[PDB]
RNA sequence: GGUGAAAUUCUUGGAUUUAUGAAAGACGAACAACUGCGAAAGCAUUUGCCAAGGAUGUUUUCAUUAAUCAAGAACGAAAGUUGGGGGCUCGAAGACGAUCAGAUACCGUCCUAGUCUCAACCAUAAACGAUGCCGACCAGGGAUCGGCGGAUGUUGCUUAUAGGACUCCGCCGGCACCUUAUGAGAAAUCAAAGUCUUUGGGUUCCGGGGGGAGUAUGGUCGCAAGGCUGAAACUUAAAGGAAUUGA
């Protein structure tokens, strides 16, 4: 499953290891078109409000 | 009281030492 | 050693309780020495509250918390959980 | 048996009244006191009434395995059956024999409160050859048990061999027919552990 | 009128999960999960694979056999939990109620993690 | 299976709230064993926040076991009041007493009940302590108390009366005032309740509680 | 005492033999054998061994049904008092 | 099942799971606390009975009965055990899977004795407050446990009240904390480890370098395990403590 929608905003890091700079997936809001959770892949830390491209996103 | 396993070793060995003389072996 | 007005670790007239095991590990502990941490928290998440009562019945609910209490061994407390270390003066707390 | 039988004595007339002789001796019972024997018989120890008037959880010895037997389930020293259910049930008393098994018997069967007296009896060791053969002597037993080993071959399978063995086996079938079926007869299992009593399962 | 009540339960360990479609009175329609595809072990109780297993249960339930009321109801936490709950929004699955009820700890205290599960 | 299986539409008794309980399949109604004279017995349980539509009982289960069947429709009486494991999760927080109790009560035909009655100390104007305990003797005079007050109140009417003060819990209540004279209780609630002694079903009247 | 360290009654019987483990189940039994005991109904320290399983008072005549060895028994103390309470409850 | 990762092991002999009864045996979560009681070991469901113990109160009674102890006596976790009941759970040894050169283990899986109870043994624990018992004194403060006293306080509503829970202040006796410590101490710390160099309050026990050795030997005891009592040859200059600074 899973659509595919302009940008997404990361609601928040679910967990990993981490402690600075989080390397593993976060749960991710599509922007627009809200309240589809799915789980997408980032390096590095990300807040909420930070905006990023899932193109195809699935 | 009782203090440490130096006792605890040697109380293991207190009476198989004294019947290691009967068996021998 | 004795830096403590403690004694040996929380022993005021009894010197043993009456035993919880651990969840971790299920070693023995008195009640004192246990180590409980309150984790009320809810079933869904941040984001999952929003999609569950989007789609279903009722406004809201209630959302019917899980409670635990949670039993160390001490060690493992110290891994993630509340032990840490301090600085002297705050031990006394 | 060598334990005791309480001596009661029903004496009244008639003609066609008929009357006397030993009821199974339960504990506490003593001389003068009046036994009663039958359905609305009072709850006391050393009455025999039928099961159903007694409550569930109840120590009773004998129970009749079929109304008139008049005692087959503990009677030996120091047993007893506990009635283990019942509920408003016309067709079926539960009860847990000494053997431990769960049974399926007639609520109007009769069973006598308390358990039976001369209990302990097995438990303490005679410590003589001697005694063991003065008790062996009064029942129907024939006292030494010569060994299979010991005998000759001609007499028993496991006679025979220069040194002492048992020359096979000792565990044979229960199918087999007599002659052949000898040793330990039908073993579910053998060597020293962790067994039970019997555990039916409802 | 849609009288519509239908539990699911998911059985969980730490270690793995998997769903079971049960009713109110609790007989199961049908159950499926993961490990025929590649991820094992404790790649199943992860949030991803969980919602892979959540959907499976969820399209017989509704679309097919067309009950539509259904109360969520879990047994010890794991990772999963938040992937299963929020999908079941996605499932186009309508929760009557929910109350998860994994069987409290009463003092089943023994040694071998007995007590050690529960919660 | 699923191309042969049944639907039975379960309906609640008369004495009670929303009649509509929920949805099954089961598996065919073939000859011997068949699947209504079959199980039954089985346990329905919907929240009474499902039934009365408030969240002012959004917890509280009620076990329904079904006696009877009419051409698909399952009839049900009650044979339990059941409760969540997160109601006596949230109530029982620390520091505070606990007031427990027991109690064993038939009715006039004897179906069985067990009633359970919990209770803490209420919090007084003026307080500084964060704990506020009572003196575990002074509870067991309490307790002692609490069987007979709900033996009194029961034992009528069968299930029928009982359970509908039962479902917005006056029972409870209506002992609190009485008691707070000596000490307080908090809370008091019903429960759990399970038959486990039946009479006998007395198919004819439970028929009276159908409609 | 006399030539009499602790106390026998079947260890003096045996001379050597039987062993340390075995006397020690039957010292206890055959005390009781001994052993006066006191009776429900006259209250006097009488009552004694008739046969296995019998025992009599002497004085009031009474006999008295109860374990082989001993007047009583910790079974038959918990066998009466579970009938009671049951008879008790029931009759209510 | 299981875990970090796997496998032994269990799976149409449709498990796992699910519900309902019943049986069996165990246990009393959360509540249950720098809080209680009991000589101590130890002790949490309800209720009844039975005797018991401390604290408190007392212009009741006796009038020095007291204090503390070799000997001697009672009780004394666990394990092991003697015999029954009883064996649910778990679980030394063993037997299995990984890991491992070895792994006999942690870890996984099977599981016997045992765990439980009763009558018996036993006599030991970091059986601890590592701190003898008893008495008087030296220092401020707030909690909480128990009882008592004083309030035309609160709640209670008990007919009204008294009580009781709550708030209080005073107070006996507590478990202890807190902060300073006059003072002790090697320091860490400590209202006792103070009141021993200001050297001697009463009583008792023990140590008197480390190892050997808590063994050897003898006596004693124990059902057994083994305990209790308990050396010396010979070795050797530090063993050990607390704090401090490095790594």
């Amino acid at each position: 499953m899973d659509t595919q929608v302009k940008l997404a905003v990361v609601v928040k890091v679910m967990g990993r290891t981490g402690s600075r700079g989080q390397v593993t997936q976060v749960r991710v809001k599509f922007l627009d078109d809200q309240n589809r959770l799915i789980m997408r892949n980032v390096k590095g830390p990300v807040r909420e409000g930070d905006i990023l491209t899932l193109l195809e996103s699935e | 009281m009782r203090a440490k396993w130096k006792k605890k070793r040697m109380r293991r060995l207190k009476r198989k030492r004294r019947k290691m003389r009967q068996r021998s072996k | 050693t004795f830096k403590r007005r403690n004694g040996g670790r929380n022993k005021h007239g009894r010197g043993h309780v009456k035993y919880i095991r651990c969840s971790n590990c299920a070693k023995c502990c008195p009640k004192d020495k246990a180590i409980k941490r309150f984790q009320v928290r809810n079933i869904v998440e941040q984001a999952a509250i929003r999609d569950v009562q989007e789609a279903c019945v009722h406004d809201g609910y209630v959302l019917p918390k899980l409670y635990a209490k949670v039993h160390h061994c001490v060690s493992c407390a110290i891994h993630a959980h509340i032990v840490r270390v301090r600085s002297r003066e705050n031990r006394r707390d | 048996r060598g334990a005791p039988l309480a001596k009661v004595t029903f004496r009244h007339p008639f003609r066609y009244k008929h009357q006397k002789e030993l009821f199974v001796a339960a504990e506490g019972m003593y001389t003068g006191q009046f036994v009663y024997c039958g359905r609305r018989a009072t709850l006391s120890i050393g009455n025999v009434l039928p099961i159903r008037s007694v409550p569930e959880g109840a120590v009773v010895c004998n129970v009749e395995h079929h109304v008139g037997d008049r005692g087959v389930f503990a009677r030996a020293s120091g047993d007893y059956a506990i009635v283990i259910s019942h509920n408003p049930d016309n067709g079926t008393s539960r009860i847990k024999l000494p053997s431990g098994a769960k049974k399926i018997v007639p609520s109007s069967c009769r069973a006598m409160i308390g358990q039976v007296a001369g209990g302990g009896r097995t438990e303490k060791p005679m410590l003589k050859a001697g005694n063991a053969y003065h008790k062996y002597r009064v029942k129907r037993n024939c006292w030494p048990k010569v060994r299979g080993v010991a005998m000759n071959p001609v007499e028993h399978p496991h006679g025979g061999g220069n040194h002492q063995h048992i020359g096979h086996a000792s565990t044979v079938r229960r199918d087999a027919p007599p002659g052949q079926k000898v040793g330990l007869i039908a073993a579910r299992r053998t060597g020293r552990l962790r067994g039970q009593a019997a555990a039916t399962a409802a | 009128i849609f009288a519509s009540f239908n539990d699911t339960f998911i059985h969980v360990t730490d270690l793995s999960g998997r769903e079971t479609l049960v009713r109110i009175t609790g007989g199961m329609k049908v159950k499926a999960d993961r490990d025929e595809s590649s991820p094992y072990a404790a790649m199943l109780a992860s949030q991803d694979v969980a919602q892979r297993c959540k959907e499976l249960g969820i399209t017989a339930l509704h679309i097919k056999l067309r009950a539509t009321g259904g109360n969520k109801t879990k047994t010890p936490g794991p990772g999963a939990q938040s992937a299963l709950r929020a999908l079941a929004r996605s499932g186009m699955k309508i929760g009557r109620i929910e109350d998860v009820t994994p069987v409290p700890t009463d003092s089943t205290r023994r040694k071998g993690g007995r007590r050690g599960r529960r919660l | 299976p699923f191309a042969k299986k049944d639907w039975y539409d379960i309906k609640a008794p008369s004495v009670f709230n929303v009649r509509n309980i929920g949805k099954t399949l089961v598996s065919r109604t073939q000859g011997t064993k068949i699947a209504s004279e079959g199980l039954k017995h089985r346990v329905f349980e919907v929240s009474l926040a499902d039934l009365q539509n408030d969240e002012d009982q959004a917890y509280r289960k009620i076990r329904l076991r079904a006696e009877d069947v009419q051409g698909k429709n399952v009839l049900t009486n009650f044979w339990g009041m059941s409760f969540t494991t997160d109601k006596l999760r949230s109530l029982v927080k620390k520091w505070q007493t606990l007031i427990e109790a027991h109690v064993d009560v038939k009715t006039t035909d004897g179906y069985m009940l067990r009633l359970f009655c919990i209770g803490f100390t209420k919090r007084r104007p003026n307080q500084v302590k964060r704990t506020c305990y009572a003196q575990a003797s002074q509870i067991r005079q309490i307790r002692r108390k609490m069987v007979e007050i709900m033996a009194n109140q029961a034992s009528s009417c069968d299930l029928k009366e009982l359970v509908s003060k039962f479902i917005p819990e006056v029972i409870g209540k209506e002992i609190e005032k009485a008691t707070s004279s000596i000490f307080p209780l908090q809370n008091v609630f019903v429960r759990k309740v399970k038959i486990l002694k039946a009479p006998k079903f007395d198919l004819g009247k439970l028929m009276e509680v159908h409609g | 005492m006399t030539k009499r360290t602790k106390k026998a009654g079947i260890v003096g019987k045996y001379g050597t033999r039987y062993g340390a483990s075995l006397r020690k189940q039957i010292k206890k039994m055959e005390v009781s054998q001994h052993s006066k005991y006191f009776c429900e109904f006259c209250g006097k320290f009488a009552v004694k061994r008739k046969a296995v399983g019998i025992w009599g008072c002497k004085d009031c005549g009474k006999v008295k049904a109860g374990g082989a060895y001993t007047m009583n028994t910790a079974s038959a103390v918990t066998v009466r008092s579970t009938i009671r309470r049951l008879r008790e409850q029931t009759e209510a």
